[PDB]
DNA sequence: GTACGCGCTGTCCCCCGCGTTTAAACCGCCAAGGGGATTACTCCCTAGTCTCCAGGCACGTCTCAGATATATACATCCTG
DNA sequence: CAGGATGTATATATCTGAGACGTGCCTGGAGACTAGGGAGTAATCCCCTTGGCGGTTTAAACGCGGGGGACAGCGCGTAC
């Protein structure tokens, strides 16, 4: 969340990872945004 | 046609009474009769306590029928 | 020449010319019919007669000479199917209909 | 020797007097002054008609009155003659006002 | 000195033996001591909600002055129709 | 298969006054018309 | 100035063929618009929608009568629009 | 179904009923039942029980504007 | 056993399942039948003007999309059916 | 197959994914959404139609909706709502 | 002081399982009528002018409306 | 368990005067009198989907009983 989500600022969801279904799809959404990297994270 | 009104104090009285004669009417012949005011009285047959709208045609009762009649108190 | 009136045509009372011009100015549709101004001019005076008529006789038992609210609202709350149709509308000076329930009264 | 009434008769007359009558029951300066009071925050610096007022008065008071008669049916229900906060805190919900 | 004299708790101006008449007209016969609150606070509510949209018309149109009309269309929009102020 | 008996019960340990519609307003079905 | 309509004239005369003899306030004459200006919406609103339904674009008779068939209640509906059909039929026979 | 059809006996003979507008009425009927249900237990609760009974429903129609 | 006024239809288990889903605890006796009196009001009140606008129509059969108008008229709008 | 109808399904669609890029919907839920949408519309909409009349204009202007608004959304989501609406406008206002 | 509020009680009447009886579902088959599309047309309602009269506004009263004054029955709440 | 005293009621008289009822006036909108062209409107035909049907099968409804706990009754203190 210090890395990647919080240096994530921005409207967009574009974060990156490796292996996820949607990857470099944004979403107006933040929220969404880092509830998927709890659920992927874990 | 005749029926028959059984009270709760062992007193069962004949009427002169209709199929198209209603419960309130009835209650009236109850009141000349007896001096039981009608507003006090609540008749009883089929399951089902008597409504004052209705006629005895409208319940299907037939002669030599035995109604109950409890004392009901309003008001007071 | 010699013109007449739509409502003398229909024998009423109501301004059907009246009523057709606003029916047109409403946007209530696009265009209107003939006959319909007049189907409800008509319900309109029967119904403004229904309950004119019965404040006339609600007022004279109270043995006075004109209608005030009053009388209205003693009209209309005492006729269930009228009292339907107004079930949400407010009558100022409209009082309530006399009423207490049975419980609080003395024993006799 | 003095007479005094059986307790609450007084308002089984007050009553009956009441619901006949049809004038209002709240003085009109203090209700516009509180009308004028809530005004401020919207938009402050206004102006008002008389018979708005009295409109507002008029609609205020049919309410009430309606909202007290089911209170009062509430507070039968449970076989009391008083009423409390928490009858009429019944009521303003099954209506769905408060809901 | 112009105007805006801000006043305050004026819902005290509803005094209690007011309440009591209408409670009257009502039809109740005995009264808890509690409700003189509640009803100040219900009926601050009530006036509330019109009130406002009563103001939003007359801003709409522009004015200082807020008629009666204005105050006729919000109780009606919320379902409470008044007769009897030019409808 | 009716419990009158039972519904008598109810009407002795109940017995409470009850409300309900008193007058015929035929009236607002006739008149009216020839109003 | 700036004339304004009303109702007030036509209530009056249907009052007079009824109790020919009794008078009214002036509050009591004011509802007594209001009433009729509101039942007027009240039915040709409906009757709008119920022609927008089907897709017509005129309104006629005879959804006025249906429209009135919803909303009064019961023996009223039984009785206006019977005064309807015949205060028409009447009229159409002479324009 | 068998109930509706019944009833739809009156106002006119011989109607036909597209079928999924019978789901509609189910629906709808049913979801009138629950917010019932739920201020009759209400206001039963208010009297101190945890049974209802007729005249809770009585009243709570009453207050909400549908029997008078 | 065929003979069946379908109002009996209702089926006391059945009651006794919404009057659940509300959150009701114990039931008295009676209930069975002011419900089977209440829903009856309830449907007449729709199914009238259901009719109604399918006769306005010349139709013959009961659309879906009556069904909801008439329930907008009430104030219970309905959303998924359609509309 | 002919008559064609209509919906707003495409566009519940495409504002989904910019929101949950990820989900799915059902059709139920589709037409749920288009039967509320359609109530909504009609709501504001003659909303304004009486502000009009009542001051005896003859056009709906945007004015008329921005108030008709306020009168039928419950305070924050109005605020909200006003804001977006007014930006939405000013960009088309610059941008023909 | 009375209406409330708390506590004690003596019920009988719903819940809770158990057998057992059944009507609902589903599966399939089938017919038609009524709904939905397609066509040719017409007559009715919109538009436009000219006009004249019903309807709104300003007055002016008189009333009878209403007001107010005055006076008697009656329903409580006590006593023996 | 019935009378007496009571403050409440109720009626009947006076004015008195604002304000429903006319009454004229004036005019702008309703009506008579014109064409036109498209919204409805019969008339049509062709699916299809809604009743209508006839076997399983099976879980859900049904009736019984039994018992226990919720309740309606009653009584007693008190403080608002
Ligand atoms: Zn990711």
């Amino acid at each position: 969340r210090s890395i990647h989500v919080d240096g994530q600022r921005g409207g967009v969801f574009v974060c990156l990872w490796k292996g996820c279904k949607v990857y470099n799809t944004p979403s107006t959404s933040q929220s969404w945004l880092q509830r998927h990297m709890l659920t992927h994270s874990g | 046609m005749q029926i028959f009104v059984k009270t709760l104090t062992g007193k069962t009285i004949t009427l002169e009474v209709e199929p198209s004669d209603t419960i309130e009417n009835v209650k009236a012949k109850i009141q000349d009769k007896e001096g039981i005011p009608p507003d006090q009285q609540r008749l009883i047959f089929a399951g089902k306590q008597l409504e004052d709208g209705r006629t005895l045609s409208d319940y299907n009762i037939q002669k030599e029928s035995t109604l109950h009649l409890v004392l009901r108190l309003r008001g007071c | 020449a010699k013109a007449k009136t739509r409502s003398s045509r229909a024998g009423l009372q109501f301004p059907v010319g009246r009523v057709h011009r606003l029916l047109r100015k409403g946007n209530y549709a696009e265009r209107v019919g003939a006959g319909a101004p007049v189907y409800l001019a008509a319900v309109l005076e029967y119904l403004t007669a229904e309950i004119l008529e019965l404040a006339g006789n609600a007022a004279r038992d109270n043995k006075k000479t004109r209608i005030i609210p009053r009388h209205l609202q003693l009209a209309v709350r005492n006729d269930e199917e009228l009292n339907k149709l107004l079930g949400r509308v407010t009558i100022a000076q409209g009082g309530v209909l006399p009423n207490i329930q049975s419980v609080l009264l003395p024993k006799c | 020797k003095p007479h005094r009434y059986r307790p609450g008769t007084v308002a089984l007359r007050e009553i009956r007097r009441y619901q006949k009558s049809t004038e209002l029951l709240i003085r009109k300066l203090p209700f516009q002054r509180l009308v004028r009071e809530i005004a401020q925050d919207f938009k402050t610096d206004l102006r008002f008609q008389s018979s708005a007022v009295m409109a507002l008065q008029e609609a205020s008071e049919a309410y009430l009155v309606g909202l007290f008669e089911d209170t009062n049916l509430c507070a039968i229900h449970a076989k009391r003659v008083t009423i409390m906060p928490k009858d009429i805190q019944l009521a303003r919900r099954i209506r769905g006002e408060r809901a | 000195k112009r105007h805006r004299k801000v006043l305050r708790d004026n819902i005290q101006g509803i005094t209690k033996p007011a309440i009591r008449r209408l409670a009257r007209r009502g039809g109740v016969k005995r009264i808890s001591g509690l409700i003189y609150e509640e009803t100040r606070g219900v009926l601050k509510v009530f006036l509330e909600n019109v009130i406002r949209d009563a103001v939003t018309y007359t801003e709409h149109a522009k004015r200082k002055t807020v008629t009666a009309m204005d105050v006729v269309y919000a109780l009606k929009r919320q379902g409470r129709t008044l007769y009897g102020f030019g409808g | 298969p009716w419990s009158e008996e039972r519904v008598v019960r109810k009407v002795l340990y109940l017995s409470l006054k009850e409300f309900k519609n008193s007058q015929k307003r035929q009236h607002a079905e006739g008149i009216a018309g020839s109003l | 100035k700036t004339r304004k309509e009303s109702y007030a004239i036509y209530v009056y005369k249907v009052l007079k063929q009824v109790h020919p003899d009794t008078g009214i306030s002036s509050k009591a004459m004011s509802i007594m618009n209001s009433f009729v200006n509101d039942v007027f919406e009240r039915i040709a609103g409906e009757a709008s929608r119920l022609a927008h339904y089907n897709k017509r674009s005129t309104i006629t008779s005879r959804e006025i009568q249906t429209a009135v068939r919803l909303l009064l209640p019961g023996e009223l509906a039984k009785h206006a629009v019977s005064e309807g059909t015949k205060a028409v039929t009447k009229y159409t026979s002479a324009k």
